[PDB]
C-alpha cells in the first residue's frame, strides 16, 4: 500500500474542529475522537512528556494558543485529556467538555476502580477494559454541540399540559421501593419529571450522563434491560443500577429507576408496571402520549417579530427552556454555531471575578441579547436588522409570555419519595 | 545692446506728417492730441493728424494775418484761432462746409491773449497777461456768452485737460502759483502755492521759466511737477523732480521727491502711471514708480530710479512716400535730438522730422534689470497689460534653470493672491449692495472692473503649475513643496480652493507613489470633501488599499450623497451595512426588493437576503396589500429566489387597515 | 493580603538552526534574560518553547503556536525573521491571602491575563530592535553569529529595564500615534516651514514634526512611524524635559547654555553648541528596512514645545558647523511656530468652554492612520500614563477587544457590569471605540442614545452606526 | 501495547541511531532525543499484533530529571551500548540501577530489559563480547543482541524478543490486576 493514501488522510485529519484524545498518564492511549487509535500514539506520546515536562518544575501545562484554535489540556490522576478545538471557546469552556468526557469514562466504570487499577499496575491499557464503548463516549460530544443542556448545567423540562404533570408524577411518585434513590421519567432528552428520595439532592451532570447513556444505545428500546451505571458526581465510590423501559414501542418516554444493590431486578421491576398501571387507568396516559405527540413548541407562539430563538432558565428551581431551533438554523452546523453563541454569552456573565447582567452583540450575523438577574437567565438571538428598541421591547414580550405560560413548561414542584 | 537691454519703446505705428518749415507752421493740441500743419499763403491749407484719427482732418482758411493759435474743441465740432493780439476768431467747423468767421475780443481792452483752452465742447477761457475770461460759445448765434472772469497779473499759463486745470505764475519771480479748476463748465478757485527756490548765483535773478513746471495725472490724482537743478557744488546730489501734490479739495502739498543723481537738461514724460526723465546730455532715460516703497523721511517720500538709466529703444521708422519701391533701409530717427519737445502725458514731437510719439514701456525686458521678484511683483501689480509678463515671471521662477528660493515664491504668490483678494472682497461688496437694494445712478454703486494683475486660481492653473507639474524635471519634492505653498497662500487669504487645484494635488502625490502624505493631506482636511474626491479615492482602491475606506468616509461626511455610499457598500459587498444604513435616514420604505437580494447568490446565505422581503413589506405594505409582491415596483417579475428554498417562510401577512 | 501584579519573568532569542546537532544545543540561545540562570536550565527553557511549536505545527503547519498558558507563566512566542524565534515569559497575578491556621497561601490567577497586550509588546519589542539596530539576518551576512549575539546583548540587555508590565493595558494593544488637532491654517504653515527647512538644508532626507509630544507631521512611512513615535515620547522627551521640572541644580540643564533670541535648544547630538569640540553622537536608525534599507541619523530639535525630527542620511556626517548653522536657520522660524500653534491651541480651548467633564469616558483607535485617543489614561507621568477608571472595567474592555476581532466587520458589544457600570465597544470603518458610562439605573436604550451623543460630539466626521 | 524505553548514550548518532527500525519519521523532534523520541511500530510477534509505542531517553544530564515521568508503566526497557566503548559496559550496571530506581516497576528482579550493542561494523572491537555476555548472564539472563545500526541487521530479532517476553510480562499484568 502506497503511501498515497496515508497521504490524503493525514492532509484531511487535520481540518477537523474537535479533535479530543485521552490518554493514561504512562503515555497510553485510552481514546481517540477522530482519529485511529494507533498512529495517535506516538502523537499522544508528545502529548504526555509536554504534560510531564512542565510537571518537573514545579508547574503544570494548561493550555497552548495559536491563532485560530485552542489546544486544552486538563489532568485528572490517572487520565489526561487533550482538546485541540478550532472554534471560539475559551479555555475554561473546553475543559468543562472535557472533563465530562473524564465523568463519562467514570460513569463506565467507577472512580474508586480507576484509581485502583491504575495504582496496581501504570502499566495498564485501559482501551480494552471500556472498548467496544466508545459510542457512549463518542456521542456525548454531538450532544455537547447541539444540545444546549450542557453549556447551560441543568435538564430541560418537557413542557406537559400544567395538570397532567402532577398525575404522571404522581403514579411516579406511589411505586416507591426501598432500593430506590432516584425516579427520573424522561422523553427523548428532556424532563418530564422526577422524584427523588427525601431529602436528597441529584446533580446535573448525572442526569446529562443518563441521557447520553440511554440516547447512545438502540437497545434499550427493545426490553427492559438492567444495567449498572456509576453517577459520578453524587457518589463516586460505588456503583448503582437502573433499567429501561421504553414504554410506548412507538415513541420514546423511559422512566429511570436508579437502584442501591445489584440483584433487585425483580422488587424494582415490579415499579414498571406498578406505576405504568394507573397512569394508563387514569387515562392520562393519553394525555401524556398526545403531548409527546409533538413536545416541541416553536418560537412563533411567542408573537414576537425578529425574534430566532431563546434559552431560559430559572435559578430558583434549577431547569431550563427553549423552543425547537428550526429557522435558518437547520444544519447541523449551524446548530453548533448557534450554540457556540450562548457559550460565549454564558461564560461571559457568569466570570466569578467580573459578573456581568445584561449583554448585547450586533454583529454581521445573528446578533443576541442575554439578560441576567436573581431569579433567572434570559438568553436570546435575533436576526442583525433588529434596532436595539426593538430587542428591548421582544426581551419584555417573551418574558411574559414566560411568565405567563410559565407552569405549562417547567416543574414547579419537587416530588420526593 | 540687444532688445532684452531697453524697457521704453516707440509707437509701431507712429504719425508722419509734413515737417515744419517756413511755409507751413506746426502746433500741437494736447487736450485733444492732434497735430496741425497749415500750410500758409493766403489759402492756409491745415491738415490735422491724431493718434486715434484714420483720415486726416484737411481742410482750407484764409490767411487772416500770422496764426498764433488754434484749437479744436471737444468732439472737435469748434474751430479757434488766435491770429492777433486782442482778437480770436472761432468758426463752427462743419467739414465741406463753408464758415463764417466770428470774432471776440477779451474784455479788458490793454490784455494781451497768450492764448486759450477749450475747457469743453461748448465752452472756452481766454488768458490775457491781465487774466482770465471764461466765456460758452454759441456757434448757430457766433457769440460768447462772458461767463465767468478775474483779474490778475500773469507770466504764464499751463493747462490740463484731463483734470480740467489752469494754473498761472503771477509773481515777478514766477514763484507763486494761481490754479482755477473747471467743472461743468463752471470755474472755481484753487488755492495758491509756493515753490522754494534753490541757491542762486550772484549774477543774476534765477526766473523760473514756462519749461520748469509740468502737470500730469498719476494714478489718478493732479500732480505738479517742478524740476530743480541743484547748482554746482560740492554737496551737488544732483538735480530732482519734485511732485507737489495739487488736490481739487484742499491746499497743494509737497508729497513725493524724485532723485536724478544728474544734472543739465531734462524732458520730463508719464508713461503707464510711471514718471519718465530723459536726460538729453548722455541720452538716458530714468523711469520712477509713486507706489514703490521709497525713503520716506517723515515729511516726504524719496524714489531713486526703479531701473538703471538707459537710452530709449533704437526706433526703425518705417518707410513712407512713392519711392518705396526701391529697397531702401529704414531710418532711425534721432533718438534724444534736441528738436524734440514733449508735452505730457507721454507725448514727444520731432519737428526736425515731423514725427509723433507715444512713448510706451515694455515689460518683458525688467524681466531681467531687476532680479527681486518682491520688488519685482511690487512694480508689475500696477502696470496694465501685466498679465502675460506676470506669468512668464511665475512660470520662470520655477524652471530648473532659474529655480528661486521657496520664501520668494512665498511672496510672490502672497502678493498674487492680495490683488486677487481684492477683486473678490469688491465684486462681493458690488453684489452684496446691488442685492441690498441701491441703484445703478448711485454714485458709489459702479460694478468693479476686474484688472489685468488678478490671477485668479484659473490662471495660475492653466499658464503656471498644470505644465509645471507635467515637465517631470523638478524633484518631485519641490513640485509638491510649491503646490502646498500656493494652497497655503490661498488659505491665508481666505480664498475658495478649487477643486482642480485638489486634483492636480492628488494626481501629483499618487503619481510620485507619495501616500501617507496623501492619507495625512486627508486626515488634517487639506483635500476638503467632494464627490469627485471621493471618486478619484475609490478609483485608487488599488495602489493604497485603505484609500478606499478613504474615500468611503469621505462620502459619509458630505451628508448629500447617500445613493453614492449605497452603491459602494453594495459593491463591497456589505448589504447587511447598506441595508441598516438606508433604514437609518428614512428610506427604507422607498427600497426596491430587487436590488438587495437579486444580488443574493453571490454571497449565499439566502436568508441574509430574504430576511428582507417580507421585511420590505414588514414596513409599508399597509400602503399596497399583498403577501408577496406586486408589481409596484416591477417586483412582481422578481420572485425566483424561492426555490431551494430552506424552511418555512413563504410569505407575509399582508397586514391591511 | 497580597496582590503580585504580573512581572516578566523571562525572556530570550533562539534560532533553532544554530547548533543543529547535539553537543551544540547552548548555540541556539542568542539571548535570555535574566542571564544568571544555569545553562541547563536555559536550554530546558529553550527546548520547551521549541517542543511547542514542533507540537502545533502538527494540528496546523501554517499558524504555529503564539502563546502558551501554565499555573505560574504564560509564555508568549514571536516569528519575527525567519527562524529567529521570540519568547516573552510573564508571570501570572497572584493572590496571597492570610489563612486562619496563621500560613498565608498563594493562589495562581490563572485567568488575568490578555494575550493580545503581551504579544503587542513582544513585537513591539521587536520593532523597537528593528528600528534602531537593523533586521536579525542584515547582522548576520555583515559580521556572523558573534556580531548578532553582540549587538542583541547591548540592545535588550538595556530595553527590558524598562518593560513594566504590571501597568501594560490595551493602549498597548492598540499601539497609536496620538495625533494633534489641528485646522487647515496652521498645518499649511507647518507644511510651507517643513518645505523651506528641507530645501535649505539639502541633506535632510526626512522628517517629523511633532507638537506637544503628539504627532502633526511624518515624512517616513506608517510601519516606520509609530515606533520612532513610541521611541521619541518614551525615552527622548521625557528624560530631556524632566531638568525643568528638577530645577537648576540638575547636572545636564547646567551645560545648556541657552540662547536668548530664540528658544531653538537640541535634545540629541551636541547638546551645547559652545564647546567647540561637543561632539556629533546623534542616535543612528534604520528605516523602511524592507526595499532600500535606509540608514539615518536622527536629529531633534526642540522649540518651545514643537519638535522637528531631521533624517539625514548615514554617511553625510553632520559637523558641529552645520549644527550651528541649522540652530541659527530654524530657531526663530520654529519659535514663532510654536508660539503661532500654542496660540491656536489655547484660543482653541478656551472658545470649547469647560463644560462638565464629559460622562463617557471613551478610547478610540484608527486601524490606518493609528489615531488614538482616551480620556481613561491620565498623564500622571509623560513616559507612561496611567488609567482612571476601575481595574474592572479595564478588563472587561479587554476582554470585549479579544471578543471583537474574530471577525473583521461592523460589531457592538454592550455591557453592564455588576457595579452597574455600562461598557459600550464597536468595531466598523476600521476603527474602535470604547466607552464607559456610570450610569447608574440606566437601560439599553438610552445607553444607546449616550454612545449616539459622543459620536456625534467628536466623531460625527467618521463614521458609525446608530 | 508496550511502552518501550530505549536507554541510549549521547554521542553515536543520537539523532539517527534508532530510525532505521520503524521504518517512517513519525518521530522528528518533539522534545525528541533532547527530550525522548517517540516512535512506534505494529510488530507481528506470536501471531499477535503489538504495537511498540518507543521512547528513546536522552542521556544529557541537562534533560534527565523528566526520567522519573518517562519511564511510568514500562513494558520493555532496551539498553543500548557501544560494544567498540568499554566504558558503557562498565556504566552496564549503572544502566539498570537508575532505570530500577525510577521506574520502580512491581517485580523489578524479572523486568525485562535487553541489551543491545550497536557498531558492529566498525573495526577495532574493545569489548570483546563475551563481557557483555558475561554481564548478562551475572544479571539474571538479560538477552543480549549485537546489532549494527549503519546496516540495519539483527534489531528486528532485538524487538521480537521485546514483544515476546513483554507479551508474557502483559498477560501477567492483566491477571495481576484483575
Amino acid at each position: 500500500t502506497t503511501e498515497g493514501d496515508e497521504e490524503d488522510a493525514t492532509e484531511a485529519w487535520r481540518l477537523h474542529q474537535k479533535h479530543v484524545f485521552v490518554l493514561s498518564e504512562a503515555g497510553k492511549p485510552v481514546y481517540s475522537r477522530y482519529g485511529s487509535e494507533e498512529a495517535l500514539s506516538s502523537t499522544m506520546g508528545v502529548m504526555v512528556a509536554l504534560v510531564s515536562f512542565l510537571e518537573a518544575d514545579k508547574n503544570a501545562i494548561r493550555s497552548i494558543h495559536a491563532d485560530g484554535y485552542k489546544v486544552v489540556f486538563v489532568r485528572r490522576s490517572p487520565l489526561v485529556l487533550v482538546a485541540v478545538a478550532r472554534t471560539r471557546q475559551s479555555a475554561q469552556e473546553l475543559a468543562q467538555e472535557l472533563l465530562y468526557i473524564y465523568y463519562q469514562i467514570l460513569s463506565l466504570l467507577t472512580g474508586a476502580q480507576l484509581s485502583h487499577i491504575f495504582q496496581q499496575k501504570q502499566n495498564y491499557d485501559l482501551r480494552r477494559l471500556l472498548s467496544g464503548s466508545e459510542r457512549i463516549t463518542d456521542n456525548l460530544l454531538q450532544l455537547m454541540a447541539r444540545d444546549p443542556s450542557f453549556l447551560m448545567g441543568a435538564a430541560r423540562c418537557l413542557p406537559l399540559a400544567a395538570a397532567v404533570r402532577d398525575t404522571v408524577s404522581a403514579s411516579l411518585q406511589q411505586a416507591r421501593a426501598r432500593s430506590l434513590v432516584f425516579s427520573i421519567l424522561l422523553a427523548r432528552n428532556q424532563l418530564v419529571a422526577l422524584v427523588r428520595r427525601k431529602d436528597q439532592f441529584l446533580h446535573p451532570i448525572d442526569l446529562h450522563l443518563l441521557f447520553n447513556l440511554i440516547s447512545s444505545s438502540s437497545s434499550f428500546r427493545e426490553g427492559e434491560a438492567w444495567t449498572p451505571v456509576c453517577l459520578p458526581k453524587f457518589n463516586a465510590a460505588g456503583f448503582f443500577h437502573a433499567h429501561i423501559s421504553y414504554l410506548e414501542p412507538d415513541t420514546d418516554l423511559c422512566l429511570l429507576l436508579v437502584s442501591t444493590d445489584r440483584e433487585d431486578f425483580f422488587a424494582v421491576s415490579d415499579c414498571r408496571r406498578r406505576f405504568q398501571e394507573r397512569l394508563r387507568k387514569r387515562g392520562a396516559h393519553l394525555a401524556l402520549r398526545e403531548a409527546l405527540r409533538t413536545p416541541y413548541y416553536s418560537v412563533a407562539q411567542v408573537g414576537i417579530p425578529d425574534l430566532r430563538h431563546f434559552l431560559y432558565k430559572s435559578k430558583s428551581s434549577g431547569l431550563f427552556t427553549s423552543p425547537e431551533i428550526e429557522a435558518p438554523y437547520t444544519s447541523e452546523e449551524e446548530q453548533e454555531r448557534l450554540l457556540g453563541l450562548y457559550q460565549y454569552l454564558h461564560s461571559r456573565a457568569h466570570n466569578a471575578s467580573r459578573p456581568l447582567k445584561t449583554i448585547y452583540y450586533t454583529g454581521p450575523n445573528e446578533n443576541l441579547l442575554a439578560w441576567v438577574t436573581g431569579a433567572f437567565e434570559l438568553y436570546m438571538c435575533y436576526s442583525p436588522l433588529g434596532t436595539k428598541a426593538s430587542a428591548v421591547s421582544a426581551i419584555h414580550k417573551l418574558m411574559r409570555w414566560i411568565r405567563k405560560e410559565e407552569d405549562r413548561l417547567f416543574i414547579l414542584t419537587p416530588l420526593t419519595y | 545692446m540687444g532688445e532684452e537691454d531697453y524697457y521704453l519703446e516707440l509707437c509701431e505705428r507712429p504719425v508722419q506728417f509734413e515737417k515744419a518749415n517756413p511755409v507751413n507752421c506746426v502746433f500741437f493740441d494736447e487736450a485733444n492730441k492732434q497735430v496741425f500743419a497749415v500750410r500758409s499763403g493766403g489759402a492756409t491749407g491745415v491738415v490735422v493728424k491724431g493718434p486715434d484719427d484714420r483720415n486726416p482732418i484737411s481742410f482750407r482758411m484764409d490767411d487772416k494775418g500770422e496764426v498764433k493759435c488754434i484749437k479744436f474743441s471737444l468732439e472737435n465740432k469748434i474751430l479757434a484761432v488766435q491770429r492777433t493780439s486782442k482778437t480770436v476768431d472761432f468758426c463752427n467747423f462743419i467739414p465741406d462746409n463753408s464758415q463764417l468767421e466770428y470774432t471776440q475780443e477779451c474784455k479788458t481792452k490793454n490784455a494781451n491773449i497768450l492764448g486759450f483752452c477749450w475747457t469743453s465742447s461748448t465752452e472756452i477761457v481766454f488768458i490775457t497777461d491781465q487774466g482770465i475770461e471764461f466765456y460758452q460759445v454759441l456757434p448757430e448765434k457766433r457769440s460768447l456768452k462772458l461767463l465767468k472772469s478775474h483779474n490778475l497779473n500773469v507770466n504764464w499759463y499751463m493747462y490740463c485737460p484731463e483734470s480740467a486745470v489752469i494754473l498761472l505764475s503771477t509773481t515777478v519771480l514766477e514763484n507763486v502759483l494761481q490754479p482755477f479748476h473747471f467743472r461743468a463748465g463752471t470755474m472755481s478757485k484753487l488755492p495758491k502755492f509756493e515753490i522754494e527756490l534753490p541757491a542762486a548765483p550772484k549774477s543774476t535773478k534765477p526766473s523760473l521759466s514756462e519749461r520748469d513746471i509740468a502737470m500730469a495725472t498719476i494714478y489718478g490724482q493732479l500732480y505738479v511737477l517742478f524740476l530743480r537743478h541743484h547748482s554746482r557744488t560740492s554737496n551737488s546730489t544732483g538735480a530732482e523732480v519734485v511732485l507737489y501734490h495739487l488736490p481739487r479739495e484742499g491746499a497743494c502739498k509737497k508729497m513725493h521727491i524724485l532723485k536724478l543723481n544728474r544734472t543739465g537738461k531734462f524732458a520730463l514724460n508719464v508713461v503707464d502711471n510711471l514718471v519718465v526723465v530723459h536726460h538729453q546730455d548722455t541720452e538716458t532715460s530714468v523711469i520712477f514708480d509713486i507706489k514703490l516703497r521709497g525713503e520716506f523721511d517723515g515729511s516726504v517720500t524719496f524714489h531713486h530710479p526703479v531701473l538703471p538709466a538707459r537710452s530709449i529703444q533704437p526706433y526703425q521708422i518705417p518707410i513712407t512716400g512713392p519711392a518705396a519701391v526701391t529697397s531702401q533701409s529704414p531710418v532711425p530717427c534721432k533718438l534724444y535730438s534736441s528738436s524734440w519737445i514733449v508735452f505730457q502725458p507721454d507725448i514727444i514731437i520731432s519737428a526736425s522730422q515731423g514725427y509723433l510719439w507715444n512713448l510706451q514701456v515694455k515689460l518683458e525686458p525688467i524681466v531681467n534689470l531687476l532680479p527681486d521678484k518682491g520688488r519685482l511683483m511690487d512694480f508689475l501689480l500696477q502696470r496694465k497689460e501685466c498679465k502675460m509678463v506676470i506669468l512668464s515671471v511665475c512660470s520662470q521662477m520655477l524652471s530648473e534653470s532659474d529655480r528661486a528660493s521657496l520664501p520668494v515664491i512665498a511672496t510672490v504668490f502672497d502678493k498674487l493672491n492680495h490683488e486677487y483678494k481684492k477683486y473678490l472682497d469688491a465684486e462681493q461688496s458690488y453684489a452684496m449692495a446691488v442685492e441690498a437694494g441701491q441703484s445703478r445712478s448711485s454714485p458709489l454703486l459702479k460694478r468693479p472692473v476686474r484688472t489685468q494683475a488678478v490671477l485668479d486660481q484659473s490662471d495660475v492653473y492653466t499658464h503656471v503649475l498644470s505644465a509645471f507639474v507635467e515637465k517631470k524635471e523638478m524633484p518631485h519634492k519641490f513640485v509638491i513643496a510649491v503646490l502646498m505653498e500656493y494652497i497655503r497662500s490661498l488659505n491665508q487669504f481666505q480664498i475658495a480652493v478649487q477643486h482642480y487645484l485638489h486634483e492636480l494635488v492628488i494626481k501629483t502625490l499618487v503619481q510620485h507613489n507619495l501616500f501617507y502624505m496623501l492619507h495625512q493631506f486627508l486626515q488634517y482636511h487639506v483635500l476638503s470633501d467632494s464627490k469627485p474626491l471621493a471618486c478619484l479615492l475609490l478609483s485608487l482602491e488599488s495602489f493604497y488599499p485603505p484609500a478606499h475606506q478613504l474615500s468611503l468616509d469621505m462620502l459619509k461626511r458630505l451628508s448629500t450623497a447617500n445613493d453614492e455610499i449605497v452603491e459602494v457598500l453594495l459593491s463591497k459587498h456589505q448589504v447587511l451595512a447598506a441595508l441598516r444604513f438606508i433604514r437609518g435616514i428614512g428610506g427604507h420604505d422607498n427600497i426596491s426588493a430587487r436590488k438587495f437580494l437579486d444580488a443574493a447568490k453571490q454571497t449565499e446565505d439566502n436568508m441574509l437576503f430574504y430576511t428582507i422581503f417580507r421585511f420590505f413589506e414588514q414596513r409599508n405594505q399597509r400602503l399596497r396589500g399583498s403577501p408577496n409582491f406586486t408589481p409596484g415596483e416591477h417586483c412582481e417579475e422578481h420572485v425566483a429566489f424561492f426555490k431551494q428554498i430552506f424552511g418555512d417562510q413563504a410569505l407575509m401577512r399582508p397586514t391591511t387597515f | 493580603e497580597k496582590q503580585f501584579p504580573p512581572a516578566l519573568l523571562s525572556f530570550f532569542i533562539y534560532n533553532p538552526r544554530f547548533g543543529p546537532r547535539e553537543g551544540q544545543e547552548e548555540n541556539k540561545i542568542l539571548f535570555y534574560h535574566p542571564n544568571e540562570v544555569e545553562k541547563n536550565e536555559k536550554i530546558r527553557n529553550v527546548g520547551l518553547c521549541e517542543a511547542i511549536v514542533q507540537f502545533t505545527r502538527t494540528f496546523s503547519p501554517s499558524k504555529p503556536a503564539k502563546s502558551l498558558h501554565t499555573q505560574k507563566n504564560r509564555q508568549f512566542f514571536n516569528e519575527p525573521e525567519e527562524n529567529f524565534w521570540m519568547v516573552m515569559v510573564v508571570r501570572n497575578p497572584i493572590i496571597e491571602k492570610q489563612s486562619k491556621d496563621g500560613k498565608p497561601v498563594i493562589e495562581y490567577q490563572e485567568e488575568e491575563l490578555l494575550d493580545k497586550v503581551y504579544s503587542s509588546v513582544l513585537r513591539q519589542c521587536y520593532s523597537m530592535y528593528k528600528l534602531f539596530n537593523g533586521t536579525f539576518l542584515k547582522a548576520m551576512e555583515d559580521g556572523g553569529v558573534k556580531l548578532l549575539k553582540e549587538r542583541l546583548e547591548k540592545f535588550f540587555h538595556r530595553y527590558l529595564q524598562t518593560l513594566h508590565l504590571q501597568s501594560c493595558d490595551l493602549l498597548d494593544i492598540f499601539g497609536g500615534i496620538s495625533f494633534f488637532p489641528l485646522d487647515k491654517m496652521t498645518y499649511l504653515k507647518i507644511q510651507s516651514f517643513i518645505n523651506r527647512m528641507e530645501e535649505s538644508l539639502n541633506i535632510v532626507k526626512y522628517t517629523a514634526f511633532l507638537y506637544n509630544d503628539q504627532l502633526i507631521w511624518s515624512g517616513l512611512e506608517q510601519d516606520d512611524m509609530r515606533i520612532l513615535y513610541k521611541y521619541l515620547t518614551t525615552s527622548l522627551f521625557p528624560r530631556h524635559i524632566e531638568p525643568e521640572l528638577a530645577g537648576r541644580d540638575s547636572p545636564i540643564r547646567a551645560e545648556m547654555p541657552g540662547n536668548l533670541q530664540h528658544y531653538g535648544r537640541f535634545l540629541t547630538g551636541p547638546l551645547n553648541l559652545n564647546d567647540p569640540d561637543a561632539k556629533c553622537r546623534f542616535p543612528k536608525i534604520f528605516v523602511n528596512t524592507d526595499d532600500t534599507y535606509e540608514e539615518l541619523h536622527l536629529i531633534v530639535y526642540k522649540a518651545m514645545s514643537a519638535a522637528v525630527c531631521f533624517m539625514i542620511d548615514a554617511s553625510v556626517h553632520p559637523t558641529l558647523d552645520f549644527c550651528r548653522r541649522l540652530d541659527s536657520i530654524v530657531g526663530p522660524q520654529l519659535t514663532v511656530l510654536a508660539s503661532d500653534i500654542c496660540e491656536q491651541f489655547n484660543i482653541n480651548k478656551r472658545m470649547s468652554g469647560s463644560e462638565k467633564e464629559p460622562q463617557f469616558k471613551f478610547i478610540y483607535f484608527n486601524h490606518m492612520n493609528l489615531a488614538e485617543k482616551s480620556t481613561v489614561h491620565m498623564r500622571k507621568t509623560p513616559s507612561v500614563s496611567l488609567t482612571s477608571v476601575h481595574p474592572d472595567l479595564m478588563k472587561i474592555l479587554g476582554d470585549i477587544n479579544s471578543d471583537f476581532t474574530r471577525v473583521d466587520e461592523d460589531e457592538e458589544i454592550i455591557v453592564k457590569a455588576m457595579s452597574d457600570y455600562w461598557v459600550v465597544g464597536k468595531k466598523s470603518d476600521r476603527r474602535e471605540l470604547y466607552v464607559i458610562l456610570n450610569q447608574k439605573n440606566a437601560n439599553l436604550i438610552e445607553v444607546n442614545e449616550e454612545v449616539k451623543k459622543l459620536c456625534a460630539t467628536q466623531f460625527n466626521n467618521i463614521f458609525f452606526l446608530d | 501495547l508496550l511502552k518501550v524505553i530505549i536507554l541510549g548514550d549521547s554521542g553515536v548518532g543520537k539523532n539517527s541511531l534508532m530510525n532505521q527500525y520503524v521504518n517512517k519519521k513519525f518521530s522528528n523532534q518533539y522534545k525528541a532525543t533532547i527530550g525522548a523520541d517517540f516512535l512506534t511500530k505494529e510488530v507481528m510477534v506470536d501471531d499477535r499484533l503489538v504495537t511498540m509505542q518507543i521512547w528513546d531517553t536522552a542521556g544529557q544530564e541537562r534533560f534527565q530529571s523528566l526520567g522519573v515521568a518517562f519511564y511510568r508503566g514500562a513494558d520493555c526497557c532496551v539498553l543500548v551500548f557501544d560494544v567498540t566503548a568499554p566504558n558503557t559496559f562498565k556504566t552496564l550496571d549503572s544502566w539498570r540501577d537508575e532505570f530500577l530506581i525510577q521506574a520502580s516497576p512491581r517485580d523489578p528482579e524479572n523486568f525485562p530489559f535487553v541489551v543491545l550493542g550497536n557498531k558492529i561494523d566498525l573495526e577495532n572491537r574493545q569489548v570483546a563480547t563475551k563481557r557483555a555476555q558475561a554481564w548478562c548472564y551475572s544479571k539474571n539472563n538479560i538477552p543480549y543482541f549485537e546489532t549494527s545500526a549503519k546496516e540495519a541487521i539483527n534489531v528486528e530479532q532485538a524487538f521480537q524478543t521485546i514483544a515476546r517476553n513483554a507479551l508474557k510480562q502483559e498477560t501477567e499484568v492483566e491477571l495481576y490486576n484483575e
